[PDB]
């Protein structure tokens, strides 16, 4: 069939899956572990599909899909039955990721091209959105996520400062999240974090916390950085999964929906299993 | 709010002293009878005792004072529409012809309907009430320039 898949997600009720090829297809397929049942295809991009994502039951069950082409077309099963829905442009360089934003955030669709830009709009049906961008890093950004929860303002007016973060990762060994700000212009940044000395890979923030954020910052370093947050609100000190060069080339490192448990695709087609360890460094847990 | 007890006799007397008043007119041949002199004394007055309860030093007679002023404000509508229902039911009469601008024809619009002409009287009121902002609280950080 595919002789290469590439990455491949799944949507918010585990019945459905998306493949991202190379052949410029989007094969849905219905999840039933290793086999599938293609219900459907679109092919309708330029090069290789580097992602795409399902939106957050709330906001449909949008799919936005970017290619080598630079913009995120929308398919939207409209009649039981796929079309396009949507179109975007405003950054063209290549999108290399595409994300839906939790349900608190709201329908936010985050750009994330490899001029150094960035985009953030909202999801409309009746349209209009109003264009904010921000510009993060330089030598562009290869993967962008989605800040972990929506924070609280207490006083009497709620959500003013941090709020929907973004984290983004350039080429230019930078990791770093955002606070949106509404009294200093463009994204107040916080501070760079610079351990990398070769391109950023991937980045997932952890829906797990206790007393730390934990940002699986991945690099062609080959190692991954996992930044601990202190208190949460604190500083982000260094704390190493390895502090050795792997003899893989890594590439995706997703956190699982409840634990610590971070998977790592290495470069020899084995994908390693971590856990925190004995200490405050990781060992594997396979 | 907190009444407190030092207080109520001086609410009970500038009250009492409203209604003294009042019969005063009755037996003076030298002052007319008209009950709307009556509502506007107990409207200074209730400005008068919420000054007093913030002048105590009291905190809890400082939660008072805001209800206080909120009465006293109180009698100030409830005397300019009480006038109103009770003296004029026309205002002077605009002219009808087509060509004239829409504002001779948003004047007579006010002539016939009272009711209206009382919505814009608590609209006023709450307007005056509401201040006009200060200077923005974002300006460009020295865009376009760039």
């Amino acid at each position: 069939h595919n002789e290469l898949i590439h990455d491949a997600v799944l949507d918010y009720y585990g019945k459905r899956l998306a493949t991202c090829s190379s052949d410029k297809t989007i094969k849905i397929f219905e999840v039933e572990g290793e086999t599938h049942k293609l219900i459907d295809t679109l092919t309708g991009h330029e090069g290789p599909v580097w992602r795409v994502d399902w939106a957050h039951p709330k906001f449909g069950t949008i799919l936005a899909s970017c290619s080598y082409d630079g913009k995120v077309l929308i398919w939207k099963e409209e009649n039981g039955r796929w079309s396009q829905i949507a179109v975007h442009a405003v950054h063209s360089a290549s999108v290399n990721s595409v994300q839906w934003a939790p349900h608190e955030y709201g329908p936010l669709l985050l750009v994330a091209s490899s001029d150094g830009k960035v985009s953030v709009v909202e999801f409309k049906e009746n349209g209009t959105t109003s264009p904010i961008i921000i510009d993060a890093h330089a030598i562009g950004v290869n993967s962008a996520s989605w800040a972990p929860a929506t924070i609280e303002e207490d006083g009497e007016h709620n959500g003013t400062k941090e709020s929907r973060k973004f984290v983004t990762g350039g080429a230019d060994n930078l990791v770093k999240i955002w606070k949106y700000n509404s009294d200093a212009q463009t994204y107040v940044l916080e501070s760079t974090l610079e351990g990398h000395s070769d391109w950023v890979r991937d980045v997932a923030w952890s829906p797990t916390v206790l007393l730390r954020s934990y940002l699986a910052s991945v690099s062609q370093d080959r190692t991954c950085i996992i930044w601990t947050q202190d208190n949460e609100q604190g500083p982000w000190k260094k704390t190493l999964l390895k502090e050795e060069k792997f003899p893989d080339v890594l590439w995706r490192a997703s956190w699982s929906l409840s634990g610590n448990v971070l998977a790592l695709s290495g470069g020899d087609n084995k994908v390693t299993l971590w856990k925190e360890n004995l200490e405050g460094k990781w060992e594997p847990a396979g | 709010m907190e009444l407190s007890p030092t207080y109520q006799t001086e609410r009970f007397t500038k009250f009492s002293d409203t209604l003294k008043e009042f019969k005063i007119e009755q037996n003076n041949e030298q002052n007319p009878i008209d009950p709307f002199n009556i509502i506007r004394e107990f409207r200074s007055a209730a400005g008068q005792l919420a000054l007093d309860l913030a002048n105590s030093g009291d905190e809890s007679n400082v939660i008072s004072s805001k209800d206080w002023e909120l009465e006293a404000r109180f009698w100030h509508l409830v005397e300019l529409l009480l006038v109103f229902r009770n003296a004029d039911l026309d205002l002077d009469e605009m002219e009808l012809h087509p060509y004239n601008s829409r504002g001779l024809f948003e004047k007579k619009l006010m002539q016939d309907n009272k009711q209206l002409y009382q919505i814009w009287i608590v609209m006023v009121w709450l307007k005056e009430n509401t201040y006009v902002m200060e200077r923005p609280k974002n300006v460009p950080t020295s865009k376009w320039l760039n």
